[PDB]
RNA sequence: UUUGUAAAGUGCCUUCGAAGAGUCGAGUUGUUUGGGAAUGCAGCUCUAAGUGGGUGGUAAAUUCCAUCUAAAGCUAAAUAU
RNA sequence: UUGACCUCAAAUCAGGUAGGAGUACCCGCUGAACUUAAGCAUAUCAAUAAGCGGAGGAAAAGAAACCAACCGGGAUUGCCUUAGUAACGGCGAGUGAAGCGGCAAAAGCUCAAAUUUGAAAUCUGGUACCUUCGGUGCCCGAGUUGUAAUUUGGAGAGGGCAA
């Protein structure tokens, strides 16, 4: 089974960290018992359960960050968006949006008329 | 190589022809394409009819102006004597042809007729709203040809 | 309008003030986590019969240490780990590419009642 | 205004006050590096009219190229082929030195992109020319749309495509029937009449 | 040789836990085509080539 | 929300009407073109003009005509894969 | 003596960007020879393969310093025809376009050059706030060796008049 992810997102870090030493001393009292026995599958179900807590610890880490560069300029290369190299680079659709104030003019003066040729 | 009784051959194949072959296998294919194209255009343009307007224009050199043709666009001078200006013609679907002259008096009064007869053929929806959907007619050549 | 002495025919570049580092903004989002500590410094104990024979003798014990470790990261994961002193350690790479540590206990502990402790035996 | 006034006497160029300046100029300009900043154009009617608007984030650099021929390489003169392909001195380069220059400076500022280049001086050795380079993305650039075209990912090294001023000049682009190998582009009005057409139904 | 570097050594790992027969227990597995192993490395046959 | 005594267009008269140079063009040379007394590019050398200039596919002068504006720039779809 | 200006620097200064891969198609440079001429030195292959520089989902080209010489056409591209033609070529081997015409698709425009001078009216960065691909205030900076508005060859500007 191991620990599921909904129950360590109630908890604390401290919490979390201790969950975590535990897991780990739990590694190590497995992978000494591997070796007097022909085979245990049960490992497995502990260090994924490592991963588990590994996931949700830097997951909380990383939200935390996520909020205390709110809303400003200039968040870290990891939390702005990836997307692609090349979305990254050229206008966004404000700045391919801007048009010059003559064209703006001739825009408003004269635009696309919607017609039809019936009668 | 010369030989029994036969003209002189010309074919230009001595260069690597095979690497730049291009036989049309899309043709059918493609007019399909197209003929979505003339359908996803058509359901866009809010219906007004795909092409503009073309002028009655008379061709060039000795061979070939004994017949007539659609032009580019009515000239400056044409859109003016047909009472409504050259960027409003634009915005209606008169295509304009700026950089041509009139020199000849009955093309001229052929495209002044032609610009009569569309803008009193047309209906043209308000700014605002209301939109009477007027059904439309795909083509603006073949109704004025 | 006056001129400054120069004793040396040399020009050098003169003594600007190089301006420490105040970003806007992280280097990265989390700092990570210890990479490498004694969890994961120590892998799995040795019980090859020659490892065993090491452990009951001469006062040694056989650890199988990971390739990124050094005699001192070990030196303290022993500390840390099963809280006994640690002369002096001695690590060779297997054949296999795992690091393997001699770590031989000081006098005051015994070697098999640590073993049994931590289990193989 | 006064740019009609530097117009009239940049046109002017073997008058006394110009050959003076010309002396003096290629002097300091040949005390500098091959490929170095400008702080400010030489010739602002002639910067002005080819794209300078004088704000943040347009640059002038000003370089010089090696003047005269292209010799061929082929180690000891020898071509090892026909006696047509034989000349090893005479040969002559298909691009201006002004493309050559353009290059350069776009190859060593490689953020920016090149607008256009001017000439400003020369001497027996060297052609000295300012190229006038735009950073495409400067916020002063990337918005006010007479100036954000440059942005886009397809005017990347303009100045190696053939895309500048003398760029569609030395490729032979213009209308005309002066213009006929080379109206599109040279080597696509070659394949599209060197390609054997061939339909489904074989006319 | 007998006196080496780190980098050719870590090969020589991998030429190790490379140099053994198939698991016993493949042959036995659904859809198998796989009756040996054919990349048996040995010394005497063949230099590996660091 | 009514963004606004702002913007835009249309008609008549008067004074104007700014328009890109080591660049156009030319000599020679190499290369290329179907381009033929020099089609395009390029090297050097000479170097303009203003009712001007370029082109009008046999060089040249003389007198006209025609047709467009260079030496700065952006741009979908048809098209190739 | 202190303060500007200009030019040139230094910083693990604040924030950015470039390289490398893929390369079927595209844009350029550079560039052979086998071969054909029943030999071969111009030719031809071929303005090709190889090499190199640069892009994109298309690229390029593009709103005529064009074609024409007609009762004139009208940016570019592509297809069918012109056309194996006019022309080039030891006038040999060979090479070899373009205008017109029918069609597909059609979308046009922007700076420089004119004192806004009863008012740089323009733009960047930092800081604060927010309905945070952006908006507002304040503060430095760029910039008058000139950013905005008006105009761009087809028109257009300054005035005057009536709608």
């Amino acid at each position: 089974a191991g620990v599921k992810a909904y129950e360590l997102r109630t908890k604390s870090k401290e919490q979390l960290a201790s969950q975590l030493v535990d897991l780990k001393k739990e590694l190590a009292e497995l992978k000494v018992q591997k070796l007097s026995r022909p085979s245990l599958p049960k490992i497995k179900t502990v260090r994924k359960s490592i991963a588990c807590v590994l996931t949700v610890i830097n997951e909380q880490q990383r939200e935390a960050v996520r909020q205390l560069y709110k809303g400003k300029k200039y968040q870290p290369k990891d939390l702005r968006a990836k997307k692609t190299r090349a979305l990254r680079r050229a206008l966004t659709k404000f700045e391919a949006s801007q048009v010059t104030e003559k064209q703006r003019k001739k825009q408003i003066a004269f635009p696309q008329r919607k017609y039809a040729i019936k009668a | 190589a010369i030989s029994k009784n036969l003209p002189i051959l010309k074919n230009h194949f001595r260069k690597h022809w095979q690497e730049r072959v291009k036989v049309h296998f899309d043709q059918a294919g493609k007019k399909v394409s197209r003929r979505n194209a003339r359908a996803t255009r058509a359901a866009k343009i809010a219906p007004r009819p795909l092409d503009l307007l073309r002028p009655v224009v008379r061709a060039p050199t000795v061979k070939y102006n004994r017949k007539v043709r659609a032009g580019r666009g009515f000239t400056l001078a044409e859109v003016k004597a047909a009472g409504l200006t050259a960027a409003y013609a634009r915005t209606i679907g008169i295509a304009v042809d700026h950089r041509r002259q009139n020199r000849n008096q009955e093309i001229f009064d052929a495209n002044v007729q032609r610009l009569k007869e569309y803008q009193s053929k047309i209906i043209v929806f308000p700014r605002n709203g209301k939109a009477p959907e007027a059904e439309q007619v795909l083509s603006a050549a073949a109704t004025f040809p | 309008k006056a001129l400054k002495v120069r004793t040396s025919a040399t020009f050098r570049l003169p003594k600007t003030l190089k301006l420490a580092r105040a970003p806007k903004y992280a280097s990265k989002a989390v700092p990570h986590y210890n990479r490498l500590d004694s969890y994961k410094v120590i892998e799995q104990p040795i019980t090859s019969e020659t490892a065993m024979k090491k452990v009951e003798d001469g006062n040694i014990l056989v650890f199988q240490v990971s390739m990124k470790a050094n005699k001192y990261q070990i030196k303290k994961a022993v500390k840390e780990l099963y809280e006994v002193d640690v002369l002096k350690v001695n690590t060779l790479v297997r054949p296999n590419g795992t690091k393997k540590a001699y770590v031989r206990l000081t006098a005051d502990y015994d070697a098999l009642d640590i073993a049994n402790r931590i289990g193989y035996i | 205004g006064a740019y009609k006034y530097l117009e009239e006497l940049q046109r002017k160029k073997q008058s006394d006050v110009l050959r003076f300046l010309q002396r003096v100029r290629v002097w300091e300009y040949r005390q500098k590096n091959v490929i170095h900043r400008a702080a400010r154009p030489t010739r602002p009617d002639k910067a002005r009219r080819l794209g300078y608007k004088a704000k943040q984030g347009f640059v002038i650099y000003r370089v010089r190229v090696r003047r005269g021929n292209r010799k061929r390489p082929v180690p000891k003169g020898a071509t090892y082929g026909k006696p047509t392909n034989q000349g090893v001195n005479e040969l002559k380069y298909q691009r201006s030195l002004r493309a050559t220059a353009e290059e350069r400076v776009g190859r060593r500022a490689a953020n920016l992109r090149v607008l256009n280049s001017y000439w400003v001086n020369q001497d027996s050795t060297y052609k000295y020319f300012e190229v006038i380079l735009v950073d495409p993305q400067h916020k002063a650039i990337r918005r006010d749309a007479r100036y954000n075209w440059i942005c886009d990912p397809v005017h990347k090294h303009r100045e190696a495509r053939g895309l500048t001023a003398t760029g569609k000049k030395s490729r032979g682009i213009n209308k005309g029937h002066k213009f006929n190998n080379t109206k599109a582009g040279r080597r696509k009005t070659w394949k599209r009449q060197n390609t054997l057409s061939l339909w489904r139904y074989r006319k | 040789a007998a006196q080496k570097s780190f980098r050719i050594k870590q090969k020589m790992a991998k030429a190790k836990k490379q140099n053994r027969p198939l698991p016993q227990w493949i042959r036995l597995r659904t859809n198998n085509t796989i009756r040996y192993n054919a990349k048996r490395r040995n010394w005497r046959r063949t230099k590996m080539n660091i």
